[PDB]
């Protein structure tokens, strides 16, 4: 592809700030509207206690030797099932 | 700066042939002894 | 079994063994033909006081130093690949038997019919009966009926081990959560013998294999009678 | 800011014989020192703790 | 769009970098850079080999293209051959750094 | 006195010291995971900072401030740190070789389906296509903070230097917070561990890149690099492709073709 | 009150290579012929001639006479 | 002059052969090592039932 | 149709080395079946030929395996 | 290659010793080991 | 390339240059021993008078050393050249390695 | 004459076959009459004496071709005492069998042994060539 | 000073030293170990314990061989000392980054004996194949330190490789071209191109396994969806490149020392040489499936493994070939380094044959995982990489000392050596085809004769190694000291004298373009 833009008449930084301030920033800022839109929190699906899952053949090193690194109260259940 | 030459190379003194032998038998010796001592260690504790 | 200074394979005891025999003649004569024109050349180079140290043209020579090389690789390769492939094709298995290794045993499950099933463990050599063979002998050996195309289905129940009758020709990895086929024909009856083949920890010299290779109806007897 | 690349071109090309490690100063000293001290004191508790960890404790 | 404030090596180059930077624009290579062109190598025309000491090893590249590079200390004084082809080296000593 | 173009580099304790710090971290991580404690490795991370900063400031010493980078000292590092991105590479496609071999013959475990049963992959259109916008948006703003630095311009340099970093930044911060809102974890099962190992290694370079940019910054702040040297800059920026290419290759296998 | 002959003088180590790398070649096809009439051919024989009147019943029987097997008495 | 080589060779060669053939000798004959040969040729079968 | 069944025959489908598909599909085919006729009132019987393979191919512990997750509603195929 | 006379001079006993010690560097330690293995073993 | 007679000629033609002087002399000889060859007498013959134009005696004698060394096992060469080099080495008062003791171990 | 290690940059004297005239003599120091005889050695080489030939010879050479090809006694240490240290290894393999391996399997007794041969032919073990193939179950011998 | 010198290095050649003491010293480690197996296997029945013991042992012996000896001999001995000299560099691109190569080594071996004192040990063999080497199977500490250990060699190693890289194609003069370079240059910027390549795989692989291990994941395990036979694959993935990473610098000394004994200028065909060596490397990347022939891998995959490692005898014949090319028509110095060389020649090719033997996946059906593999390798380690260090190191001793070996001491080792290591490894072809598995503490009687032979044949090899320590005492205890060597014009590391200054090449050579 010849992408859809046009440019080229010799080189520089201001064609790359152009390109920075025109596209890539505001791509960033379309994604970012994008993601804002679907955010909140989605319904937790009914535990089950699947054996591929939750995985444990020997205790974490940290907290109780049952919680992942980054534990997640409300999306992920313990071997057990979810946290009260 | 640092010596040059012939036994200066070296981390090792090579000035006395049996200071040198002394050193040379705790050097490979150490190395050689160390995995009968680590099989007697294993069979010590069960 | 292995018998005392032996040299070479154990006796062929499936038409397959028999291939990879000849086979391996093949290929051996060819490695003792280049192994020995190696060291013949090599003394003829060293066993002369006239000399000729000047630059030598290189090009002319390398040419059959690449392709006779290359010519040897495939008259064996070709035979090779016959004999792999011979291996592979399609067999209609009589009957299928499983193994699953342990630490430090194997057990076998033939479930064609009935749910037969049993471990299978070294005679500890305190226990041996006069002329039988330490390390080999196992307290059930894996009973099957000889001339039959058997497919036999090799896994594991805790880590790797393999499972492997050297005179069959035969050697299976034994994997957890996998099932791997092998088939097996013994044109013989008699006692065939393997030892495991991937190291499986503290007993891994001591859970060898029996086979014993008898004719169909005893072997039915004796599968109604192990249930 | 302003560059002052020139001064440091004079401390550093400073003929005093000085390893480049140590030629900013008495600071270069004090952080290879603790640096150092770090290195060789936790190399002798891992060897106490390879001790400790040869030998049964249950 | 556009201003300054970034050095430039002529500015702000120092030590060897400097050193190499100052003797190119003078198509000088103090610091052996580039590789030198052959003379003929005759005895009456010698290739010349610069040296801040009285002695230097030289390489031979006898013919083009040879794998193999011929080695040897070249001394002050009479011009010396290269012992598989024969062309001429003089060494030529000394002082570098203007 | 020499008449060639290289740097005999003053003897130096930070080879030692460093290869001391990889002893403390991996004999540290093995107290920790079997022993219960942090110490060693809390002492192992702690030198080996210590031992990164000291011998980067000195090879800063040794070319803005010493003049001992000539363009032959320059060439041998541009090789050095393109043989350093070739072993990166590989280190990742081991990681890469692990997803496609579980994925692409999921077993009876996992419901013999990818992704697993009972997996429920994240969207790929949503923070993850938004960090792919992020990290290409970065490669466009490091490249317009190379053109500026070439053409002498210090104040773009800075600013848009000073968006990549923000960039990389925001990169981190958005990866945190999806590891944190994930219903996966490194412990469920293949998925989990291939999808966190894979990104997870990608997440430090994404912060050792940043780290490396902002030692840049800094300087240039202080106005070490000039219109024509400057290699710790080309070398981060590299290093930048590297992180932004390897996320583009975890976006395509692992969120979109392995959703 | 002789003179000597001129002997061969060019190439002698090329002439000696020459002859010996042909006898090489030789002892070669000699060794492959002892091989494939000792080791080979005697293997396919041994073989052929084993199961040419093979009577696997009647091994077996004898194995069984034997008391080797567990399933056959 | 005449070297070590010269003064010493033939003892050496001598003494080294015949220390050598007398102690692998007795290693492999006389202090109980198992060889475990053949029993082809040599062993005769007994009931073992 | 086959009765005088010996063993379970080559299936092209699972053609190599690595059966465990083979025993899987088996598995999964039997139980998916027998839905469908203990459902719809029909017979298991249909099913046989599945149930004969999947018994002769699948090692007696993963087959008491999966029917346990069944059993607990932790199977991970559909069924 | 050649080379000077040693400026040290290791005559025959010299060398004997030289190699004795060496010899009963390796073997001694790992000598006492062996022997005493079933000490350990049956322990 | 070039015929056994046009190499000879070559070898000949460099040793019978008036002028040569001893770096040629020796790289001559020690390029020469090189090859699948011992020289012939006319170019032993050539060599040997360049060492009394260099008033090289010795170096005369090791010439005849080196081609009775590049025969290997071929007793039959050496003998054979020294017989063509008889009235050379009569004219120019040169006595073999043999006259001399040299072969001596 | 005495060659100094401080002259590795120098061309040096070597006796080498195949480098017959080495960059240098090998005395190039002389003696009042060592300077008389090169001085006569610009004359006729008919009129120097046997020894005075042998003298220019040695100035320029260390060693003739005979010399320095000449073969050696050492194969005679070199066989005997690797022999020696072979033998000596012997006598760490009688330690090691007196004082660290114990009693070998009972499998080994000879009677063991007569019964697993026995058993062994039972089953016939390798009997298209490798063990039963050598015996001969008509004559009930080990086949000749 | 010595602190400064010997710590804080920034010096080529004295960090080969440090490389070469440190190989020396793992080497007698190795060789205890080798010792230890072989005593357990020189009577049957049971010496040390059942198959842990046996089995931490063996284990041990092959990192130690390998990583500790082998690589660090070779590549940062002999690599560091030779190659900025055969170059004319003033010292490595890196010097400093060099000198923490060096220093990761001690912790790495620190580790490894670390794993062998703790819990059980590492019973698992140099592969460390899960799920024997999991969490389950082997508990505690042992495996993690092990792996660690791994990770240190393999940055070592790593950063080794660029140095070694960067060194060879940016340092050299400025008229010489890649193809003016000594082969045994060439060896090592191939051998680092295998290092970049590989040890990185590995490393994704054992951190696979560290956080199988640790932080449930299950990369191997099949309850997660795992597979045991990924570990394999990019374990191997390493692990053939890894064995021409062991001899390929072996070939490059053997290509010096052969052309240097014969008398020659130059060894024969060095374009083919370069040739081979490179196609060497590219396909030793393409094969290492075939350590996995029995793991039930579909039959047209197994076709290609066969196939694709056969190829690996053309350019290898090649070398073996321009090998005896050099030695026609030499003036031939039978020297001990030239009878280590002789010897690689022809046991190296004895190995490489078995290799092909092996690289046939039908009849490695029934050879894998036995003895025949064991002998295989043991040809080419003990008698090719192996055989290539003792012969570089009796040729270049002179040069790194300043002083002389006793030649007749050399040949006496040699000889003793030669038939040790034959008398341990040629047997184990016969124990191989009859059957007899490898990793075993014990065997079924039948095999009890090659066994004892093999035994005694490493105890004669023990022998040779304490009489090298001996010879090497001699050396420095009677200083010869080194005058004149011959053959200067082309080998330029010795161009500098014996030993070299600290500093050579402040002037960097001349060399003309034309
Ligand atoms: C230095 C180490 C080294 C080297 C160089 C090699 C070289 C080769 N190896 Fe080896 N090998 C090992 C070390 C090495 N090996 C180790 C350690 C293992 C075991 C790993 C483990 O499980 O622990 C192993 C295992 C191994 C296996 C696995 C067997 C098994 O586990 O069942 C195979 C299979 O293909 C193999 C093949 C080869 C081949 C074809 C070569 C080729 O590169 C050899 C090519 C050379 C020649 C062929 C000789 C010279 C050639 C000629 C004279 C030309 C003419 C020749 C012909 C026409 C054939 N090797
Ligand atoms: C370089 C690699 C290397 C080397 C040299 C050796 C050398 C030896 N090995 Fe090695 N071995 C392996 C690599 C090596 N081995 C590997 C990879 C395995 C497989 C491991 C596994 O299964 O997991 C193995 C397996 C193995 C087994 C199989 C164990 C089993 O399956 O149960 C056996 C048994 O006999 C054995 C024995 C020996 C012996 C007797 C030697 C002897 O030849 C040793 C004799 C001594 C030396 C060769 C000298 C040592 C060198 C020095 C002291 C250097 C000095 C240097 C300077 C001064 C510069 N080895
Ligand atoms: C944007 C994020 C950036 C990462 C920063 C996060 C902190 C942890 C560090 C990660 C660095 C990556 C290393 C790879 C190891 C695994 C961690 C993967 C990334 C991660 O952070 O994974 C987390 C698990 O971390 C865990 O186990 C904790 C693991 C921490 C222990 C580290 C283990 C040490 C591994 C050493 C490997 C050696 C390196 C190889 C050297 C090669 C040399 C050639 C995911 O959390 P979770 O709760 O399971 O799921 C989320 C549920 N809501
Ligand atoms: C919890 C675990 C701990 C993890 C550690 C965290 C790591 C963070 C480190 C971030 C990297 C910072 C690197 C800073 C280097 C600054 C020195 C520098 O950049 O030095 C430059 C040379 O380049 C050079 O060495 C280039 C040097 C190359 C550096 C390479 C950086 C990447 C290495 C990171 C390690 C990777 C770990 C992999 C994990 C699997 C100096 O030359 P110039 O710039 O031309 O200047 C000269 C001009 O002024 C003249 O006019
Ligand atoms: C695999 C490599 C090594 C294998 C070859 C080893 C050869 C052995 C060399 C001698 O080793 C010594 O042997 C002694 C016995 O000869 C031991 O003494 C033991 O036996 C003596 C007599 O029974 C007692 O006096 C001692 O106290 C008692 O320690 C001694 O401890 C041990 O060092
Ligand atoms: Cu089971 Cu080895
Ligand atoms: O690996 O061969
Ligand atoms: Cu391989
Ligand atoms: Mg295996
Ligand atoms: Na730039
Ligand atoms: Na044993
Ligand atoms: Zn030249």
């Amino acid at each position: 592809a010849s992408a859809a833009k046009g440019d080229h008449g010799g080189t520089g930084a201001r064609t790359w700030r152009f390109l920075t301030f025109g596209l890539a920033l505001p791509s960033v800022a379309l994604c970012t509207l994008n993601s804002w839109l679907h955010s909140g929190h989605r319904e937790r699906p009914a535990f089950i206690p699947y054996h591929h899952l939750r995985i444990r053949t020997k205790p974490f090193s940290w907290g109780d030797g049952n919680h992942t690194f980054f534990h997640n109260p409300r999306v992920n259940p313990l071997p057990t099932g979810y946290e009260k | 700066h640092y010596e040059e030459g012939p036994g200066k190379n070296i981390p090792f003194s090579v000035e006395n042939k049996w200071r040198l032998l002394a050193m040379m038998t705790l050097f490979f010796g150490s190395g050689f002894a160390a995995p009968f001592f680590i099989v007697r260690h294993q069979l010590l504790k069960k | 079994m292995a018998y005392p200074m032996q040299l070479g394979f154990q006796d062929a005891t499936s038409p397959i063994m028999e291939e990879l025999l000849h086979f391996h003649d093949h290929t051996l004569m060819i490695v003792f033909l280049i192994s020995s024109l190696v060291l013949y050349i090599i003394s003829l180079m060293l066993t002369t006081k006239l000399t000729h140290t000047s630059t030598m043209d290189a090009q002319e020579v390398e040419t059959i130093w690449t392709i006779l090389p290359a010519i040897i690789l495939i008259l064996i390769a070709l035979p090779s690949l016959r004999i792999l492939y011979m291996m592979d094709e399609i067999n209609n298995p009589s009957l299928t038997v499983k193994t699953m290794g342990h630490q430090w045993y194997w057990s076998y499950e033939y479930t064609d019919y009935e749910d037969l099933s049993f471990d299978s463990y070294m005679i500890p050599t305190s226990e041996l009966k006069p002329g039988e063979l330490r390390l080999l002998e196992v307290d059930n050996r894996v009973v099957l009926p000889m001339e039959m195309t058997i497919r036999m289905l090799v896994s594991s129940e805790d880590v790797l081990h393999s499972w492997a009758v050297p005179s069959l020709g035969l050697k299976t990895d034994a994997i957890p959560g996998r099932l791997n086929q092998t088939t097996l024909m013994s044109s013989r009856p008699g006692l065939y013998y393997g030892q495991c083949s991937e190291i499986c920890g503290s007993n891994h010299s001591f859970m060898p294999i029996v086979l014993e290779l008898v004719p169909l109806k005893y072997f039915e007897k004796w599968s109604a009678s192990m249930l | 800011f302003e560059n002052r690349v020139a001064e440091k071109q004079k401390l550093f090309q400073e003929d005093n014989g000085l390893p480049v490690h140590l030629k900013g100063g008495a600071t270069d000293n004090i952080l290879y020192r603790v640096t150092m001290t770090l290195c060789l004191g936790g190399t002798l508790y891992s060897l106490y703790c390879l001790g400790w960890a040869s030998f049964p404790h249950k | 769009a556009s201003g300054g404030g970034v050095p430039t090596d002529e500015e702000q180059a120092t030590g060897l970098e400097r050193e190499v930077m100052l003797a190119a624009r003078k198509g000088q290579d103090p610091y052996n850079i580039l590789a030198p062109k052959a003379t003929s190598g005759t005895k009456e025309d010698p290739n010349l080999v610069p040296s801040i000491t009285n002695k230097r090893i030289v390489g031979c590249i006898c013919e083009e293209d040879n794998s193999t590079v011929i080695w040897f200390w070249l001394h002050k004084g009479e011009a010396q051959r290269c012992p598989s082809c024969g062309t001429h080296y003089k060494l030529v000593p000394h002082q570098l750094a203007h | 006195h020499q008449t060639h173009a290289y740097h005999m580099v003053n003897p130096s304790p930070w080879p030692l010291t460093g290869a001391l710090s990889a002893l403390l971290m991996t004999s540290g991580l093995t107290m920790w995971f079997h022993f219960n404690s942090m110490t060693l490795l809390m002492i192992g991370l702690t030198t080996n900072m210590l031992t990164m900063y000291q011998w980067w400031r000195d090879v800063i010493r040794e070319s803005t401030f010493q003049g001992h980078h000539t363009p032959a000292v320059q060439k041998g590092l541009r090789y050095g740190m393109i043989l350093f991105i070739i072993s990166e590479v590989l280190f990742f496609t081991g990681f890469f070789w692990a997803f496609y071999h579980s994925s692409l013959a999921p077993t009876p475990e996992l419901g013999g389906c990818w992704p697993p049963t009972g997996i429920h992959p994240l969207n790929p259109l949503e923070v993850p296509l938004l960090n792919t916008s992020v990290l290409l948006a970065s490669g466009v703003s490091i490249t317009w903070a190379h053109h500026s630095l070439m053409e002498g311009d210090r104040k773009h340099m800075l600013q848009a230097l000073f968006i990549t970093i923000t960039l990389g930044v925001y990169f981190t911060l958005l990866q945190a917070s999806e590891y944190y809102e994930a219903p996966f974890t490194i412990s469920d099962g293949v998925y989990g561990s291939t999808f966190f190992v894979a990104t997870g290694f990608h997440g430090l370079h994404v912060i050792i890149g940043s780290t490396f940019l902002i030692v840049c910054f800094f300087r240039q702040l202080k106005f070490h690099f000039t219109s024509n040297h400057h290699f710790g800059f080309e070398a981060a920026a590299w290093y930048w492709h590297f992180v932004d290419v390897v996320w583009l290759f975890l976006y395509v296998s692992i969120y979109w073709w392995g959703s | 009150s002789t003179a000597l002959a001129k002997p061969q003088m060019r190439g002698l180590l090329a002439r000696r290579l020459r002859f010996h790398i042909v006898g090489a070649f030789m002892v070669s096809l000699g060794f492959a012929t002892f091989y494939k009439f000792a080791v080979a051919e005697k293997r396919k024989k041994a073989y052929a001639d084993f199961y040419r009147n093979y009577d696997s019943m009647k091994d077996f029987e004898e194995m069984r006479k034997a008391g080797i097997f567990q399933s056959a008495k | 002059a005449p070297d070590f080589h010269d003064k010493y060779g033939n003892a050496v060669l001598a003494s080294g052969a015949t220390f050598c053939v007398a102690v692998w000798v007795y290693m492999a004959t006389q202090i109980g090592i198992e060889w475990n040969p053949s029993p082809v040729g040599r062993v005769t079968p007994k009931e073992w039932r | 149709k086959i009765k005088n069944y010996q063993t379970a025959p080559f299936d092209s489908r699972f053609p190599n080395q690595n059966q465990t598909r083979n025993c899987w599909q088996n598995y999964l085919d039997f139980h998916r079946c027998e839905k469908a006729m203990t459902a719809k009132g029909g017979d298991v019987s249909v099913c046989e030929w599945y149930r004969r393979v999947y018994k002769s191919l699948c090692p007696i512990s993963w087959v008491s395996t999966w029917d346990d997750r069944r059993a607990e509603g932790t199977f991970p195929g559909k069924i | 290659i050649t080379a000077k006379p040693a400026k040290t001079p290791t005559s025959p006993k010299e060398q004997a010793i030289g190699l004795s010690v060496t010899f009963l560097s390796f073997l001694l330690p790992a000598g006492w080991v062996l022997y005493h293995l079933d000490n350990y073993k049956k322990s | 390339h070039e015929t056994d007679e046009e190499f000879d000629a070559r070898w000949v033609t460099y040793f019978n240059k008036p002028d040569i002087d001893a770096w040629e002399l020796r790289k001559g000889m020690n390029t020469l021993v090189g090859y699948d060859l011992v020289p012939e007498p006319k170019i032993i013959d050539a060599a040997l008078r360049a060492c009394r134009r260099l008033n090289d005696f010795a170096s005369a004698v090791r010439i005849l050393e080196v081609v009775k060394d590049k025969a290997g096992p071929h007793k039959e060469i050496y003998p054979y050249v020294i017989q063509e080099l008889r009235p050379t080495l009569n004219e120019l008062g040169i006595s073999t390695p043999e006259e001399l003791g040299l072969d001596k171990v | 004459s005495v060659v100094k290690s401080e002259d590795y940059a120098l061309p040096s004297y070597v006796d080498r076959r195949d480098y017959p005239l080495p960059d240098v003599a090998h005395v190039k120091n002389l003696s009042a009459s060592q300077k008389a005889l090169k001085e006569k050695e610009k004359a006729s080489w008919s009129s120097l004496s046997i020894d005075e030939k042998v003298e220019l010879y040695r100035l320029k050479f260390k060693e003739s071709f005979a010399e320095m090809n000449r073969s050696t006694n050492e194969w005679k240490t070199v066989v005997g005492a690797a022999m020696f240290f072979i033998g000596f290894t012997a006598l760490l393999l009688i330690w090691e069998k007196h004082y660290v391996y114990g009693p070998i399997p009972h499998t080994f007794e000879e009677e063991w042994v007569a019964k697993q041969t026995k058993r062994m032919l039972d089953m016939k073990v390798a009997p298209i060539q490798g063990f039963s193939a050598k015996w001969d179950y008509d004559k009930n011998e080990w086949k000749k | 000073m010595f602190i400064n010198r010997w710590l804080f290095s920034t010096n080529h050649k004295d960090i080969g030293t440090l490389y070469l003491l440190f190989g020396a010293w793992a080497g007698m480690v190795g060789t205890a170990l080798s010792l230890l197996i072989r005593a357990e296997l020189g009577q049957p029945g049971t010496l040390l314990g059942d198959d842990q013991i046996y089995n931490v042992v063996v284990t041990a012996h092959a990192f130690v061989m390998i990583f500790f000896m082998v690589m660090p001999i070779m590549i940062g001995g002999f690599g560091n000392w030779l190659v900025p000299l055969m170059i004319g560099a003033p010292d490595m691109a890196f010097p400093r980054m060099n000198n923490m190569s060096f220093w990761l080594l001690p912790p790495s071996f620190l580790l490894l004996l670390a794993s062998s004192m703790v819990e059980a040990g590492a019973g698992t063999g140099w592969t460390v194949y899960p799920p024997l080497a999991g969490n389950l199977a082997h508990a505690g500490a042992s495996v993690d330190l092990t792996i660690f250990s791994l990770h240190l060699a393999g940055v070592s190693s790593i950063l080794g490789a660029i140095n070694f890289i960067t060194t060879i194609i940016n340092m050299k003069p400025p008229a010489m071209s890649q193809y003016q370079t000594p082969l045994f240059v060439w060896s090592v910027m191939i051998t680092a191109v295998l290092l970049l390549l590989s040890l990185p795989v590995l490393a994704a692989g054992i951190t696979m396994l560290l956080t199988d291990r640790n932080l449930n994941t299950t990369f191997f395990d099949p309850a997660g969806g795992g597979d045991p036979i990924l570990y394999q694959h990019l374990f191997w993935f390493f692990g053939h490149p890894e064995v021409y990473i062991l001899i390929l610098p072996g070939f490059g000394m053997i290509s010096h020392i052969v052309t240097y004994y014969s008398g020659k200028k130059e060894p024969f065909g060095y374009m083919g040489m370069v040739w081979a060596m490179m196609s060497i490397g590219f396909l030793g990347f393409i094969v290492w499936a075939h350590h996995m022939f029995t793991v039930g891998m579909d039959v047209d995959t197994r076709a290609y493994f066969t196939s694709a490692t056969m190829i690996i005898a053309i350019p290898t014949g090649v070398k073996v070939f321009s090998w005896l090319a050099t030695l026609h028509g030499g003036n031939i110095k039978w020297s001990p380094a030239m009878m280590w060389a002789l010897g690689f020649i022809f046991l190296f090719t004895v190995g490489g044959l078995t290799g092909i033997v092996l690289a046939n996946s039908s009849l490695d059906i029934v050879l894998h995982d036995t003895y025949y593999v064991v002998a295989h390798f043991h040809y080419v380690l003990s008698m090719g990489a192996v055989f290539a260090i003792m012969g570089g190191f009796v040729h270049w001793f002179p040069l790194f000392s300043g002083y002389t070996l006793n030649d007749t001491w050399a040949k006496i080792h040699f000889a003793i050596m030669f038939v040790g290591v034959n008398m341990t490894f040629f047997p184990q072809h016969f124990l191989g085809l009859s059957g007899m598995p490898r990793r075993y503490s014990d065997y079924p009687d039948a095999y009890t004769m090659w066994n004892t032979i093999s035994s005694m044949g490493s105890f004669i090899s023990l022998t040779a190694v304490m009489l090298m320590v001996f010879i090497i005492w001699e050396a420095f205890a009677s200083k010869r000291e080194v005058l004149t060597v011959d053959l200067t014009t082309t080998n330029l590391e010795w161009l500098n004298g014996c030993p070299p200054p600290y500093h050579t090449f402040e002037e960097p050579t001349y060399v003309n373009l034309k």
